[PDB]
DNA sequence: CACACACTCTCCAATTCTCTAA
DNA sequence: TTAGAGAATTGGAGAGTGTGTTTTTTTTTTTTTTTTT
């Protein structure tokens, strides 16, 4: 009594392939129905290690965001109904074509009529278990799913591409059948149903539907490219909801379908029957974080789950959360709590302000690590590159005026001018880290002056006249004149910089590597223990390695590093603290004292941009407590940071007088 | 950085990644060119921001440097720190002399 | 209609998954209700392909791999389950599903034919279904190395164990089933290509003939793999015991098998008459001599060098020819002047049966490995010494009764089987002396001579050439046998007396029509005629009168047309032709019958350095014949100048002039 | 189908003739007032179209490219009725739209919007020369010499493949003498700086306007557009085609005057506010405190920035000698003194201005640069910051960090008010009075 | 398992009696097995030939 | 556009096939 | 059995249709990086 064309199989039965290819098996109607029900049952019945329905939590977020794309983790298929994980790797172009319909029905169970919001859902497969460089791809990958790493090197505009097309025949019918269009090659039809002979056509205008299209040239990552040998590339194609996901110069990781097609230009110039190859992208991830890490799944390492936001809210009300977070900045670097304090403030930032639309104030905190050799100035900066959301690193003679900032490119083909963004654009809403800042050329170093305060880059070159945004915090590391700090001199004589750039930095840290027989025991003990703990030879393995990684990390740090990375991004994106105005007498007397004692000739350039700094730093401490309001304890911690950093920059001949004069502000916390 | 789009041309410290870069005439090297190795000696990476090509590159290289005193003769009246035009930032990078 | 096709595919795919699977605990497990699924699939084959002549079920059972993924594993596991028990010496249930698996193997492997009576849907699928049959043969021969052929002989042993008398017809049926299974696995053979000719050719021809599926090589299907898998699975020992145990029901399947794997083996490879390196070397020296002749015809400078010749001719007028080679060689100049002509006269050029010695190229040879070649020759030597004599005696009775029912396929597989075995066993007894000739003594018995001669006569009279060709082959072999036994020593005289009037006229007419048919037909007529004339000469009704029945222009025409193919002939066949021309010239003094121009061109084209090899035994007697021919031609021309036109044209029949032309008073 | 178009047309004639608020027939009156001064267009505010009959707005917004050109003919039929005596001609009227639909950010335009009326905003970075599109082709056959014509409306037609009445496969030539044409202009619009996503280059659209919307803007102006987001099949991927906007209504935000020969574009309700303000006895106190109100002190710098925003007076002598009327000011000083915050303020108060950094600048990028056009392969001249800022203020921050070769290019443009060029066979003196 | 294809075999001859230079190349040796010594200036992507 | 090449379509007569009487 | 008259199929003339073709490419300005100035 069942319809013979409708009848179905079992999970036992799918493995017994009985067709000449997976392509031919997956497309048979009874097989297709069985696959759909299995994939449906995976999304409905799978639950987390904690026992929550993770794909319910993903579907909630899908329909609330009105997102068209559902993230699915490949490990969750390898851990349950694993033949589906196998077919998905072997022939994704047919398997995803079913799993997109199953995902539509899985979300429509939750949100009836979501069809009126999007007609279709796309599955963004994540954490695919094997990875290739672009050099390692071979013909045996064709039509299979790949995961691949590279630098997105060109990224064309976003265009409407035709998706469903009817055709007009010139001879007869305005209705040739609706071809779904393949994103690789022309329609090539050679026939008409309304007239059974060859003839001309026009693409029909009664109905069509469009999808967004964008190519991306993806090249090998220069740290995996063997030196002196050329980087390889591939064309990548991004379709609807994947367009505009990555910016030129990011290290990107793609999952997608490796495909090939005939084109005559290859066959013409190469003289062999050779086919061009294209990765149709199915998901994209950006290779931020430390990357030598198993504990960090998903397409976005700085996303949080609801059980993670609730954990941030819990710890944010720990008494002493600021001093726990500060102790967790570079937890394997001993001492330097003033640098860790300055790094914490710069890494959370203040609040940017606009006043009636007329005027604006800088919210980012800039930091100068000035000091002696072998003192973790460069290790502190390399830690902030792992820890910050968007970050860029640059060094001395390796950084130019317009490799920072921005430059104008001339195309070789269309051969008119365009902008390429520098390090202060690619770190926008983020940090730029400038190692050996004293050893930059003055012509290169003075490119930063606009991006410090106005947080913009105003180019007028080659008839391009415009302004980019450049809201970075800048952290810089430098050595004094002669390579060593000389404590009897004023700051303006210890350094080759000048007042306009020294005043743009709004925390200064001076590091003196003085000999002491007990601090050098405490430091040497910590460094010896840090080598033994970090040694590369010191309930299944993919989980079992995480209990030892957690053991070793929590010896050093008050807070897990994975939690602190997400806690910082959360505090930067959600929290924007306001001021109660009870500060007026403290901050005004601090500024008046700091200005009056700055009559000394070579002293630090305390300026109105250094009153304004106390207000930024107070907002950064309120962000660390995850508060929407600055307290008087944040105003005291900020005045202590700014007064201590001013007093530590003075010559030993007046440091006693200044510690004695400022005691009500230095001893305030 | 090479053009005509910009790209990376590998240098002596990258071509020796996971091996030894041997540098002769070291004291006769211009100090403006000497300072370029301070990241590659210690942080073992070269990082770049020029035109349209920001980058970070491996330089996991041991350095062996040969030098002459300023004046040719090792002035035996002086500690090593005075015979040689090097400053504390690079003098502290070499493990032993 | 197309809904019916996709519902049929869906129903058969759901039956195909219902049979069983690897179990994954791999050891294939029977599905519950497997017998009912097998019986239902047999019902599907019958109740569609018999009832509606469609082939659609037989096509779609290959799509879902039922043979290679279910029927083969089921038979091979059941074979192991019975082998183990025999070495220990519900099995009554598993018998029924083993039998029904063999039943479906025979249905799926059954030979395909296309005919006038063929369906519009069968002719559509024919060329495709031959590919799936090629995959079935590869899989049957290689899947666990022919263990399924071992399972087939086991199902035959199950009925060989019970007596020749006390057996039931429902078991003699199983014997015929197993024999039909082997003939099918043998006679899966790669298909014909076919083109629609309603629309004329483009500026290239048929750019590939290659009728093979994506994962089959030509070697996976060859008799080498067949012989290998038969010897490893003791199939030959089964066939040999079976063909000896004949002391009616099965004789015709058994002859069919012996035809289907003797057909394309030219026997001479079975007798050789560092060795492979010496053989390679001699052939490279012949190709070197050919390339030396091509180099002697090629430009000593580049293609563009441009030298241009003018040839003065009678009537004191010019032609022109390009190329440095033409300047020095007058013969090359005239050859080039003919080569460039843009005219060609239109040529004229010429059924359900397998490719065989009737149809395959004269040069074709199948390359046995050295173990395969010894395993084959030892099998057929045992078969000849045991069972050929009784097997031929049995089927020649069954077909002397019942002649009119033999559709052309039975008629060929009888005639060719008779000829091939008698030729092989004559040749074995030529080289080996311990081979008896008289082991095939049945071939000359009066009942078989009468059958072969009747059958050829009826095929000639009904104009069925494929059967007349097969008749001519078998008659040529019977004549070889008669001549051999006469030389060895009254049955010779009985057959030799039996053709005196009418078969003489038939065998004289055969070469007169020969010029209208394929090279293999002309070859057979020439080998037959050589043998006949050698017999009648040895016996002496009147040699002069009977050979004068052959000395007529139409025979000389087919001899010239066979000799035009000489670049692909062998020295044996050229020696047969020139023996006949020597017979016409010297023994008859007929010589005017051969003076026509077609022979003069053909002698030059083969006596040329570009023609026959100079070191060939074949060239020596052509050179000798040509010297005698030109002497008699010079004499005739000096005596009668009109012969320059008479040599250009066919001969006359106006009486007085026709006699004078032929003999010179 | 032409029964259906006749009902759509009849329903919009009745919108013009019946739509009234208070005593006044505001679209009949606007048509007549536009006919007399000879602009053949109507501006329609879409809240009024929704108020009259929402089914018409539904029709219009479902498929604009097929309904806009039906409302243009409905406007012409009313334009004849209200301005010519029957039984005793006008061109095809333009329809211009005003809207308060939500602005779509320029980067959020995607396949969901193709063929829809879309309102957005941006900075005009470029304007082309005018080009001629046809609105009426006169037509004649090559072979039989039959003659006819093709009315054209410029949304999403070509020469007929058949003679209309062997006459041939492509029979028609255009009679240029009897054809009629309209102006078309291309703009390019960048998105607004405060709407660019983090770390991206500001995105760009090309777009087209025609008739009375041409010349209504200049490079650097901030505009809001209403238009049809649409596609064209450029020859410059697969099954892919380029997006653009058919502009239906430019609306410049501050009444920044566009291409403008000082003409009297002000209105009496603001001119009488200015003519009272001029006569306030405290006016220079009011304007001084209105400069950068969040910057404390610097009173003389504010007083001088007020002088710079007015300038002096330009003079032209009977000698032919030209006197500079523009005032130039240098803020030379210590760090953190509000020099750059005052430059970022004068960029916003001045009706035309450009902020730039001397370190981010070139001689060519400041004055004018010679480009090479990739199609003609000819050189052509493009204006830099001094030409973009012409008639206004250029703010040059970090003027001490400008290269000595780049600072010198400014010497002519600060005194003689020109940019002289002699490059690639171009030579000109461009005006630049800043 | 699915069906797995025909395997293609790369026969790799080596250790020839003699080596030719790029300047020794002559069309007379077309279709014959040589060995060639040289230095690589460039290498292309690894691309798929349509073989069968 | 117009003029060569590439390629298909269609008709006509030239040749060979088949049957009959001399 | 030859030979000659009438029937069928194939070759190719030639008419018809359809497609591509010009073609360049340095020069002159503007920029951004290395190094040799
Ligand atoms: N306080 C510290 N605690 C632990 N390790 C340290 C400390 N100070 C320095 N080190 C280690 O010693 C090395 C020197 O740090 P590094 O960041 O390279 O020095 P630096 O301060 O930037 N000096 P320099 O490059 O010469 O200006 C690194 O391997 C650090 O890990
Ligand atoms: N007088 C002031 N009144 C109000 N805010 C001020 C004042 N002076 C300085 N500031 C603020 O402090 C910062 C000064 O930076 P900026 O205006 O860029 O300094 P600048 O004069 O251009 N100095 P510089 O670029 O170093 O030569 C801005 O955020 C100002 O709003
Ligand atoms: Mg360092
Ligand atoms: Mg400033
Ligand atoms: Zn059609
Ligand atoms: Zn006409």
């Amino acid at each position: 009594d069942i319809d013979p064309l409708r009848e179905e199989l079992t999970l036992e039965s799918l493995s017994n392939v009985k067709a000449n290819s997976y392509s031919e098996w997956i497309t048979q109607p009874n097989v297709s129905r069985t696959i759909a029900r299995e994939l449906k049952s995976f999304l409905l019945e799978y639950t987390d290690e904690t026992g929550r329905s993770v794909y319910g939590a993903r579907i909630r977020t899908l329909g609330e965001m009105n997102s068209e794309s559902l993230e699915v983790n490949y490990r969750h298929l390898a851990e349950s109904k694993a033949i589906l994980a196998l077919f998905l790797a072997k022939c994704p172009e047919e398997m995803l074509k079913i799993f997109d319909l199953v995902a539509m029905e899985a979300t429509e169970l939750h949100y009836p009529d979501y069809a009126r919001i999007h007609s279709e859902i796309h599955v963004r497969i994540s954490d695919f278990p094997t990875i290739y460089s672009l050099r390692e791809l071979r013909e045996s990958n064709l039509s299979s799913l790949v995961r691949v790493t590279g630098v997105v090197t060109r990224r064309t505009g976003v265009f409407p591409q035709l998706k469903y097309v009817k055709f007009n025949c010139l001879k007869c019918g305005s209705i040739l059948g609706p071809f779904f269009q393949d994103s690789n090659e022309e329609i090539r039809i050679s026939f008409c149903t309304n007239c059974k002979s060859k003839g001309p056509f026009r693409v029909n205008g009664e109905k069509t539907v469009y999808r967004n299209y964008q190519r991306v040239t993806l090249q090998e990552a220069p740290g995996t490219v063997p030196p002196g040998r050329l980087p390889r590339h591939r064309e990548v194609i991004l379709l609807a909801d994947l367009v505009d996901v990555s910016k030129p110069g990011e290290e990107v990781e793609v999952t997608g379908i490796y495909k090939n097609n005939y084109d005559g230009n290859l066959n013409a110039k190469n003289g062999f029957p050779v086919f061009a190859t294209i990765i149709e992208a199915n998901s994209i991830k950006r290779r931020e974080g430390n990357t030598a890490n198993e504990g960090e799944e998903g397409l976005d390492v700085f996303s949080w789950t609801e059980e993670e936001e609730r954990e941030f809210r819990k710890i944010s009300r720990d008494r002493g959360i600021i001093d726990k977070i500060i102790s967790s900045m570079a937890p394997s670097i001993y001492g330097h709590r003033d640098i860790k304090t300055a790094v914490a403030c710069s890494l959370f930032g203040g609040v940017p302000k606009n006043v009636n639309g007329k005027h604006s104030i800088r919210g980012d905190i800039n930091v100068l690590l000035l000091g002696d050799p072998g003192t973790a100035k460069s290790q502190i900066l390399k830690y902030v590159e792992k820890t910050a959301h968007r970050a860029v690193f640059a060094t001395g003679q390796g950084a130019s005026a317009v490799g920072l900032t921005a430059s104008v490119r001339k195309d070789p083909i269309t051969k008119e001018w365009t902008l390429e963004g520098g390090a202060l654009v690619l770190a926008d809403k983020g940090v730029c880290l400038i190692d050996e800042f004293d050893k930059m050329n003055d012509q290169d170093r003075t490119s930063i002056h606009e991006a410090m305060e106005q947080q913009s880059i105003s180019i007028s070159k080659a008839g391009i006249v415009t302004t980019l945004q450049a809201r970075c915090s800048i952290i810089a590391a430098a050595n004094p004149n002669g390579g060593r700090y000389n404590s009897t001199l004023p700051l303006a004589q210890n350094v080759s910089l000048t007042e306009p750039i020294l005043s743009r930095f709004d925390i200064l840290c001076v590091v003196r590597d003085l000999v002491d027989e007990e601090a050098d025991e405490r430091l040497a003990t910590f460094v010896v223990d840090s080598h033994v703990r970090s040694h590369p030879e010191n309930l299944n393995a993919r989980q079992r390695r995480l209990q030892r990684q957690r053991k070793k990390e929590e010896e050093i740090s008050p807070i897990p590093q994975e939690l602190l990375m997400k806690y910082i991004h959360y505090a930067r994106t959600k929290i924007y603290p306001k001021l109660h105005q009870m500060d007026m007498d403290k901050v005004s007397r601090v500024y008046a004292d700091l200005r009056r004692e700055s009559i000394s000739t070579g002293s630090f350039p305390i300026t109105v941009r250094h009153l304004e700094s106390i207000l930024r730093i107070a907002e950064s401490f309120a962000k660390m407590r995850l508060s929407e309001f600055v307290s008087s304890y944040d105003l005291d911690r900020a005045i202590k940071v700014v007064v201590d950093s001013f007093v530590d920059a003075q010559k030993v001949s007046v440091r006693r007088q200044l510690r004695r004069s400022f005691a009500i502000y230095t001893l305030g916390h | 950085v090479v053009r005509d789009d910009y790209t990376i041309e590998a240098g002596a410290l990258m071509l020796a990644d996971n091996g030894i870069c041997c540098i002769d005439e070291f004291d006769k090297m211009d100090i403006s060119d000497q300072v370029a190795i301070h990241e590659a000696m210690e942080q073992q990476t070269i990082s770049i921001a020029k035109a349209g090509i920001h980058a970070t590159l491996n330089a996991r290289t041991s350095i062996l440097a040969a030098a002459n005193p300023v004046g040719g003769r090792y002035n035996r009246k002086l500690s090593l720190r005075g015979n040689l035009n090097m400053t504390a930032p690079i003098m502290s990078r070499f493990d032993l002399f | 209609a197309d809904f019916s096709l996709t519902v049929l595919r869906a129903r058969i795919a759901l039956l195909a998954t219902a049979i069983g699977g690897p179990d994954y605990t791999p050891p294939y497990k029977l599905g519950d209700d497997c017998l009912a699924c097998l019986k239902d699939l047999k019902r599907w084959f019958k109740l569609v392909d018999d009832q509606q002549k469609r082939w659609d079920v037989a096509m779609a059972v290959a799509e879902y791999r039922i043979l290679t993924d279910d029927l083969l594993p089921i038979l091979i596991d059941w074979e192991n389950k019975c082998s183990l028990a025999a070495k220990l010496a519900n099995k009554a249930y598993y018998d029924k599903i083993a039998l029904n698996c063999l039943q479906l193997l025979v249905l799926m492997t059954w030979p395909l034919i296309v005919t006038e009576q063929s369906s519009s849907n069968q002719i559509t699928l024919y060329g495709e279904l031959k590919k799936h049959q090629l995959v079935y043969k590869k899989t049957i021969l290689s899947m666990e190395s022919g263990k399924v052929l071992r399972a087939a002989i086991r199902l035959a042993l199950d009925v060989i164990k019970i007596d020749r008398l006390s057996r039931t017809p429902r078991d003699n049926m199983v014997l015929k089933l197993v024999l039909n299974f082997f003939r099918n696995v043998i006679a899966i053979e790669p298909g014909e290509f076919t083109i629609n000719t309603k629309k004329s050719m483009p500026k290239k021809g048929i750019t590939s003939i290659d009728t093979l599926p994506p994962n089959v090589s030509m070697d996976d299907i060859s008799l080498n793999t067949v012989i290998s898998s038969f010897h490893k699975n003791k199939v030959f020992g089964f066939l040999l015991t079976l063909t000896s145990s004949l002391s009616d029901f099965i004789n015709i399947p058994l002859l069919e098998i012996m035809f289907y794997f003797t057909k394309d083996v030219n026997q001479e490879l079975l007798f050789p008459r560092t060795s492979a390196g010496f053989e390679l070397s001699k052939l490279l020296q012949k190709e070197h001599q050919m390339r030396k002749n091509v180099i002697k015809h090629t430009s000593a400078r580049h293609s563009r060098f441009g030298g241009l010749l003018s040839i003065q001719t009678p009537d004191k007028t010019r032609l022109t020819v390009s190329g440095s080679q033409a300047l020095v060689d007058e013969k090359i100049a005239l050859q080039k002047l003919d080569d460039s002509k843009k005219w060609n006269k239109r040529i004229i050029k010429k059924e359900g049966l397998p490719n065989s010695l009737l149809n395959s190229q004269t040069g074709k040879a199948i390359f046995f490995t050295e173990s395969n070649g010894k395993h084959f020759k030892e099998f057929i030597n045992n078969f000849i010494d045991s069972g050929f004599n009784i097997l031929l005696h049995s089927v020649t009775n069954y077909f002397t009764t019942e002649q009119d029912r033999m559709v052309t396929l039975e008629q060929v597989e009888y005639l060719l089987f008779f000829a091939w075995f008698v030729k092989y066993q004559l040749l074995r007894s030529k080289i080996d002396n311990s081979a008896d000739i008289k082991q095939v003594s049945e071939a000359l018995k009066e009942v078989t001579f009468i059958l072969v001669s009747s059958l050829l006569r009826s095929a000639y009279d009904l104009k069925n050439w494929t059967v007349t060709h097969a008749g001519m082959i078998a008659f040529n072999e019977l004549l070889n046998l008669v001549s051999r036994t006469k030389a060895a020593q009254d049955i010779e005289f009985i057959v030799s007396r039996l053709f005196s009037d009418e078969r003489i006229q038939l065998l004289s007419n055969l070469p007169k029509i020969g010029s209208k048919y394929s090279l293999q037909f002309m070859k057979s007529c020439i080998e037959l005629t050589h043998s006949v004339l050698k017999v009648l000469e040895q016996y002496s009704v009147n040699f002069q009168k009977v050979q004068a029945n052959y000395m007529t222009e139409p025979v000389i025409e087919t001899y010239i047309n066979f000799l035009e193919r000489f670049r692909e002939l062998e020295d044996d066949s050229i020696k047969k032709v020139f023996s006949f021309f020597h017979r016409v010239f010297v023994q008859a003094k007929e010589q005017a019958l051969l003076f026509r121009f077609d022979l003069i061109i053909l002698l030059r084209e083969m006596l040329s350095p570009d023609g026959l090899d100079r070191m060939s035994r074949s060239r020596k007697y052509v050179s000798q014949f040509s010297d005698y021919f030109l002497a008699r031609l010079k004499k005739r021309l000096k005596k009668s100048p009109a012969w320059f036109v008479g040599l250009l044209f066919p001969p006359l029949h106006n009486s007085e002039v026709g006699f004078y032309q032929r003999y010179g008073e | 189908n032409d029964d259906d178009n006749t009902e759509i047309i009849k329903s919009f004639k009745n919108f013009i003739l019946e739509f009234r608020l208070d005593s006044q027939f505001i679209y009949r009156d606007q048509l007549r007032n536009n006919i007399l001064v000879k602009n053949y267009s109507l501006t329609v505010n879409m809240e009024h179209l929704i108020g009259y009959n929402e089914d018409i707005y539904k029709k219009l917004s479902d498929e604009p490219s097929d309904i806009i050109p039906l409302f243009e003919t409905a406007i012409t039929q009313v334009a004849k009725r209200i301005s010519i005596l029957s039984r005793a001609s006008l061109p095809t009227f333009q329809l211009i739209l005003n809207s308060n639909a939500n602005q779509i950010p320029l980067r959020d335009l995607d396949s969901e919007h193709v063929s829809k009326i879309v309102r957005l905003s941006g900075i005009i970075i470029s304007t082309s020369v005018l080009s001629s599109r046809a609105t009426y082709l006169s037509i004649m056959c090559r072979n039989c010499r039959h003659t006819t014509s093709i009315t054209i409306n410029n949304f999403n037609v070509s020469l007929p493949r058949s003679c209309l009445s062997n006459c041939g496969p492509d029979p028609y030539i255009i009679i240029h003498e009897s054809s009629k044409f309209i102006d078309q202009q291309f703009l390019k619009l960048q998105e607004i700086p405060e709407l660019v996503p983090v770390g991206e280059m500001p995105r760009n659209l090309t777009m087209t306007c025609d008739r009375y919307l041409t010349n209504k803007v200049i490079p650097g102006t901030r505009v809001t557009i209403v238009g049809i987001y649409s596609i064209y099949n450029s020859k410059n991927g697969v099954a892919i085609r380029t997006p653009y906007i058919k502009i239906l209504g430019i609306q410049s935000d501050v009444e920044t005057s566009s291409i403008w020969n000082s003409v009297t574009m002000f209105t009496e309700e603001e001119e009488e506010e200015f003519l009272q303000l001029s006569r306030n006895p405290k006016l220079y106190e009011i304007l001084t405190n209105s400069i950068a109100p969040s910057i404390f002190g610097n009173e003389d710098i504010k007083k001088a920035i007020v002088c710079l925003l007015m300038g002096g007076s330009k003079k032209i002598l009977p000698d032919g000698m030209r006197l500079r009327g523009d005032i130039n000011v240098l803020l030379l000083g210590d760090p953190g003194t509000a020099k750059s915050q005052l430059l970022k303020f004068v960029e916003k108060v001045s009706p035309i201005a450009v902020y730039t950094s001397g370190k981010g600048s070139s001689a060519a990028g400041l004055t004018a640069s010679v480009q090479r056009d990739p199609m003609t392969r000819e050189f052509y001249l493009e204006g830099g910051a001094m030409v973009l800022a012409d008639g206004g203020v250029v703010c040059i921050d970090e003027f001490d960090k400008m290269r000595d070769e780049d600072r010198v290019a400014i010497h002519e443009a600060m005194e003689q008010q020109t940019i002289s060029i002699a490059k690639a066979g171009i030579t000109t003196v461009l005006n630049s009075r800043t | 398992s699915p069906e797995q294809t025909e395997r293609v075999f790369q026969i790799s001859f080596f250790n020839l009696p003699t080596v030719h230079r790029i300047r020794d190349i002559r069309s007379e040796k077309i279709g014959s097995l040589l060995s060639i010594s040289g230095t690589v200036t460039r290498t292309s992507e690894v691309r798929p030939e349509l073989y069968k």
